[PDB]
């Protein structure tokens, strides 16, 4: 038994819908269920489907089984941000599971209101030392680590103020050198024409 | 439901290690082991029920005796590792269902001579994003630790926060190209410009590392790189 899981990475925008695909090579397979693993974190069961049923629905997620054809899939609509994971699938027959390699989901977050800026930080002590914070930018903005293996960078990441109600994204950059400044530290990634550069 | 410990381990290569797992429910007797390597891809090992089976398995590249000693209680020896992974404790009932423990990890060293603790670092809201945004964004730099075994938090006023914080995900590597090369991880914790400047109010991000113990041997002249917290400070200015 092989199970194949198609899709390797996922990036979706909030709210719209997603597909996982697997497929399984041993008739004998009866159940399948589905773990997801949000990052640095253990698997959690989110769904299942058994040989006798076609389509199972539960609240924003439907999973589908063709046994004929020897294909399942896991549907999510309107993804939100904390379904972003790896989600496994698995099939069991020895009733051990099989695991697909995994699908890494992201959903990117909607920025309502963008305001892209790369603002200097300086150390509660002390002073250079300091970092660059490229912030605020919208979710289809995508930050490359530099060419430069003497400057660092940080991918972009979300974080959710709960009240009120606001999300952001964000990418930090330092280096030790003299060349280095926040004016040219996300040079090398496309960036917005209107990111406010202070001084 | 499930408690495995250790959920940590450092092994330098030669050494084996004991992994166990508790039954927390007798309706879920039956019992497995399952391998995640560093690709992500799990991996069934074994499936033990009654108390007194053992069994031996051999992966690429680790190898396993495992043993169901109690009606409660499973364990594990991994040895010969030479690449990392991590391993799952599963319990079922009639097998159908499968629930996950809280897995235990296993890294692997050539030498115990690289492990280092990190560096941290917090750094003060722009003034500039202040004025801009009245919003204030703490940065917190954790550097220069191996291997990648850190828990970053972040604390205000003596509590710890979740709201307006986001870790990296995957720390990154000081010097890309070394096979053993040290690491590093950022965090942003972001309040309100109000509570920023309130300077009553006192931030601390705290990093967890997991290194050696009073088992590990150690020769050099730094200090032994122990599992440790290691935080930095900053207050509120108006």
């Amino acid at each position: 038994e092989k199970v194949e899981q198609h899709e390797s990475t996922l990036s979706v925008r909030e709210g719209d819908s997603a597909v996982i695909n697997c497929t399984y090579t041993d008739t004998a397979s009866s159940y399948f269920p589905w773990y997801k693993q949000e990052a640095g974190k253990g698997l959690h069961f989110v769904i299942d489907i058994r040989s006798n049923v076609d389509r199972k629905q539960s609240q924003r997620l439907i999973v589908l089984l063709d046994k004929k054809a020897k294909r399942f899939s896991l549907h999510i609509t309107a993804t939100q941000p904390e379904d972003s994971a790896i989600y496994f699938c698995a099939a069991s027959p020895n009733y051990k599971l099989t695991f697909g390699k995994g699908t890494l989901l992201t959903v990117t977050p909607n920025i309502q209101n963008p305001d892209p800026a790369v603002y200097q930080l300086r150390d509660s002590k002390s002073s250079d030392k300091s970092v660059c914070l490229f912030t605020d930018f919208d979710s289809q903005t995508n930050v490359s680590q530099s060419k430069d293996s003497d400057v660092y960078i940080t991918d972009k990441c979300v974080l959710d103020m709960r009240s009120m109600d606001f999300k952001s994204n964000s990418a930090v950059a330092w280096s030790n050198k003299s060349d280095f400044a926040c004016a040219n530290a996300f040079n090398n990634s496309i960036i917005p024409e209107d990111t406010f550069f202070p001084s | 439901l499930l408690e495995q410990n250790p959920r940590w381990r450092l092994v330098p290569r030669g050494q084996a290690v004991n992994l166990r797992c508790i039954l927390k429910n007798s309706q879920y007797p039956w019992m497995s082991w399952y391998q995640q390597d560093l690709q992500k891809q799990l991996q069934w090992l074994f499936t033990l029920r009654s108390p007194g089976d053992k069994e031996v398995k051999s992966l690429p590249g680790a190898d396993y005796l495992a043993t169901r000693v109690t009606d409660t209680e499973l364990r594990l020896q991994v040895a010969n590792m030479s690449q990392g992974r991590t391993l799952y404790c599963t319990c079922s009932a009639g097998g159908y269902e499968q629930y996950f423990g809280p897995g235990t990890r296993l890294t692997v060293l050539e030498d115990l001579k690289n492990v280092f603790p990190p560096e941290v670092a917090v750094f003060e809201p722009s003034e500039a994003e202040i004025s801009h945004t009245q919003k204030a964004t703490l940065v917190c730099l954790a550097t220069g630790f191996y291997p990648d075994h850190v828990e970053l938090s972040w604390w205000v006023n003596g509590k710890e926060v979740h709201s307006g914080v986001c870790t990296d995900p995957q720390p990154l590597k000081e010097q890309p190209a070394l096979n053993d090369s040290r690491y590093c991880l950022s965090s942003r914790l972001r309040v309100s410009a109000t509570f920023w400047q309130n300077p009553r109010n006192h931030f601390r991000c705290q990093v967890q590392f997991y290194g050696l113990s009073e088992n590990d041997e150690w020769t050099q002249d730094r200090a032994k790189p122990v599992t440790q917290i290691v935080s930095a400070e900053a207050w509120g200015r108006a």
